[PDB]
C-alpha cells in the first residue's frame, strides 16, 4: 500500500486478497510486483489497478517456475 | 650531413631575422604539472610535479580562478611557480567521430524469434520520444536508462542497432575501451563534452558498449596508483543525475558480465529496468541460419532446422562461423554452390573440437 | 612594523614535508617531500606544543 501510494490506483483493491496471495515475499519482492503490475497496466493503457494486475505481477517475478519432474505420478 | 629541421629559404628567410629575437626575451618558458586540490575563496593550490615535489603556489593575474579544477595541465613559472594559462588536452571534433548519424544497413527483420525484448526496447526508446502522453496522465516517471546483460554476442549489438535505424536521429556509440585513456583525467572531460553537446539537439540516442572496462567494474580494487576509471565513473554518475532535469536523450549500457553492478546506478533515477537476452529456442537459431545463407551460394533444396537441432547451445557469432567454415568446405573442392554435407562437417568441426 | 616585516618576508610558494620528532635542547626534525631530512633549532611561527609527528 505504501509503494502504490505514489501512483494512480483505483480504490477498489482488497488487501485481504493481496495479503493472502503474497506468500514468502519481502519488501523488495512486494515492491517488485507493485512496479510490474503498474507497467502491465501501462501496456494495456488503463489508468487504474485491480487484483488481476498484482496476480500477474506475482507470476512475472519467478516467471512461473514449474518443471514437471515426471517421476512423481 | 644532417637535417636539424631545415628548409630552403623562401618561407622562413623573412622569419629568421627579427622574429626569433622576439620569441626569446619576451616569450617566456612554462611547464606542465597536475592539480591535486583547491581551497575556497582563496586559491592556495597544491601542485605536484611527480618528479620534484609538491608545491603550494598561486595563480597569476592572467587567468581567472574559474576553470582551474583538480587535474588540469597548467602553465608553471620557473621562478615563482605561478599558474599560467592552462592547456587543454585535445581539440576539437571528438564527438562527430563517434556520432556518424548515418543510416545503418540493418533490416528490422534481422532479429527474429526474441521479439519480446524488442517490444520492450520499443517501449523504452520510442514511446517517451514520440508518445509522451500516458506517462503524464497516469503518474509514472518514464525510465531513461536500461542496462543489458547476458551471454556475449546474443544480439546485444543487433538490438541496439535495431532501434538505431528505427528513428534515425543522433546515434552515439561509445567503445568501452576508448574511454580507457593514458592521461590522468582524460575521459571525464570527454564525458562532460559528450553530455553537453548531445543535450543541444533533441531526439538523440547514446549507447555504451562494453561497460566492463569503465562502467563500474571493480570500482577501485586493482588500480591503486592511477585512479582514472573510478574518477571517470564517479564523474559520469555525477553528471547523469543532477544535470538531467527532465531530459529527452536516452543512455543505454550493455555488459557481458552480470557482476559489474552498481547499486547506486540501480538507485531510481539512473537505471531502473532489467532487460537481458537469452538463447534462441529453435526458431531464432534457424532464422540466423536463414540470415547467413541467403547472401552466399547454397543449394535451394536444403533445410536449416536440422542444423539448429545439432546446436543446442550456440550464439550468432558461432552460427556465422559455421557458415564461413561450411563456406570453406565448398571452396576445398571445385564447388560453386554449397551442399548439405559441407554444413554437416562444419557443425562437427566447430562443436566437436572444443565445446562438448 | 614587525607585522609588516613578517608579511613582506612571507612569500607564498610553500613546500610540504613530514614532522618526525620534537625536542627541546623547540627543536624539530623535518623530512621534506624531496626525500630530504632537515633540522632546526627553532620551529617558527607555530609553537612546539601545538604540533605532532
Amino acid at each position: 500500500q505504501i509503494h502504490s501510494r505514489k501512483m494512480n490506483v483505483s480504490p477498489d483493491v482488497n488487501y485481504e486478497e493481496l495479503a493472502r496471495c503474497t506468500d514468502d515475499f519481502n519488501g523488495a519482492q512486494c515492491k517488485a510486483v507493485c512496479v510490474e503490475a503498474g507497467m502491465i497496466a501501462l501496456r494495456r493503457g488503463a489508468t487504474e489497478l485491480t487484483h488481476e494486475d498484482y496476480m500477474e505481477g506475482i507470476l512475472e517475478v519467478q516467471a512461473k517456475k514449474k518443471a514437471n519432474l515426471q517421476y512423481y505420478a | 650531413e644532417s637535417d636539424t629541421g631545415l628548409a630552403p629559404p623562401a618561407l622562413w628567410d623573412l622569419a629568421a631575422d627579427k622574429q626569433t629575437l622576439q620569441s626569446e626575451q619576451p616569450l617566456q618558458v612554462a611547464r606542465c604539472t597536475k592539480i591535486i586540490n583547491a581551497d575556497s575563496e582563496d586559491p592556495k593550490y597544491i601542485i605536484n610535479v611527480k618528479q620534484f615535489a609538491k608545491f603550494v603556489v598561486d595563480l597569476s593575474d592572467q587567468v581567472a580562478p574559474t576553470d582551474i579544477e583538480e587535474g588540469m595541465r597548467v602553465g608553471v613559472d620557473r621562478n615563482k611557480y605561478q599558474i599560467h594559462i592552462p592547456l587543454p588536452p585535445k581539440i576539437d571534433p571528438t564527438v562527430t567521430m563517434m556520432q556518424v548519424e548515418e543510416k545503418p544497413d540493418v533490416t528490422y527483420s534481422d532479429v527474429g524469434g526474441c521479439k519480446e525484448q524488442i517490444e520492450k526496447l520499443r517501449e523504452v526508446v520510442e514511446t517517451p520520444l514520440l508518445h509522451p502522453e500516458r506517462f503524464v496522465n497516469l503518474g509514472i516517471e518514464p525510465p531513461k536508462g536500461v542496462l543489458l546483460f547476458g551471454p556475449p554476442g546474443t544480439g546485444k549489438t543487433l538490438c541496439a542497432r535495431a532501434v538505431a535505424n528505427r528513428t534515425d536521429a543522433c546515434f552515439i556509440r561509445v567503445i568501452g575501451s576508448e574511454l580507457v585513456q593514458k592521461y590522468v583525467g582524460e575521459g571525464a572531460r570527454m564525458v562532460r563534452e559528450l553530455f553537453e553537446m548531445a543535450r543541444t539537439k533533441k531526439a538523440c540516442l547514446i549507447f555504451f558498449d562494453e561497460i566492463d572496462a569503465i562502467g563500474g567494474a571493480r570500482f577501485d580494487d586493482g588500480a591503486g596508483g592511477d585512479n582514472e576509471v573510478q574518477r571517470t565513473m564517479l564523474e559520469l554518475i555525477n553528471q547523469l543525475d543532477g544535470f538531467d532535469p527532465r531530459g529527452n536523450i536516452k543512455v543505454l549500457m550493455a555488459t557481458n558480465r552480470p557482476d559489474t553492478l552498481d547499486p547506486a546506478l540501480m538507485r531510481p533515477g539512473r537505471l531502473d529496468r532489467k532487460i537481458e537476452f537469452s538463447l534462441p529456442d529453435l526458431e531464432g537459431r534457424t532464422h540466423i541460419f536463414k540470415i547467413h545463407a541467403r547472401s552466399m551460394s547454397v543449394e535451394r533444396d536444403i533445410r536449416f532446422e536440422l542444423l539448429a537441432r545439432l546446436c543446442p547451445n550456440s550464439t550468432g557469432a558461432e552460427i556465422r562461423s559455421v557458415c564461413t567454415e561450411a563456406g570453406m568446405f565448398a571452396i576445398r573442392a571445385r564447388r560453386k554452390i554449397a551442399t548439405e554435407k559441407d554444413f554437416l562437417e562444419a557443425v562437427n568441426k566447430v562443436i566437436k573440437s572444443y565445446a562438448k | 612594523e614587525n607585522s609588516e616585516k613578517i608579511k613582506v618576508n612571507k612569500t607564498l610558494p610553500y613546500l610540504v614535508s613530514n614532522v618526525i620528532e620534537l625536542l627541546d635542547v623547540k627543536c624539530a626534525v623535518i623530512k621534506t617531500s624531496t626525500r630530504q631530512t632537515y633540522f632546526l633549532p627553532v620551529i617558527g611561527l607555530v609553537d612546539a606544543e601545538k604540533l605532532k609527528p
